[PDB]
């Protein structure tokens, strides 16, 4: 979090405190180009292009 | 006295109603308890998860 400044941070179906300081079995990340202009389309809900 | 298993009938009446009470109660209160869903712990977050 301290490496880049954040727009927006949002958990679903786990708390933020808990994503922060819980124990998981396996973490795995996805890092790559987002437009700010462009958020709505990620969301699961949502079905964007 | 010589055959008290497979001859009698009634034993086997008898084994069948310890085998019930024991059944019933291992599935109805042990099996429920812990992974009483696919995976549980009881309980919600009971330690690691917040």
């Amino acid at each position: 979090l301290s490496l880049f400044s954040v727009n927006d941070f949002t958990c679903s179906q786990i708390s933020p405190a808990a994503i922060a300081s819980n124990c998981y079995s396996s973490l795995i990340l996805d890092y790559f180009s987002y437009p700010l202009s462009m958020k709505s389309d990620l969301s699961v809900s949502s079905a964007g292009p | 006295q010589t055959g008290f298993t497979t001859t009698n009938e009634a034993f086997q009446k008898v084994q069948d109603a310890v085998n019930n009470n024991a059944q019933a109660l291992s599935k109805l209160a042990s099996e429920l308890s812990n992974t009483f869903g696919a995976i549980s712990a009881s309980i919600g977050d009971i330690i690691q998860r917040l």
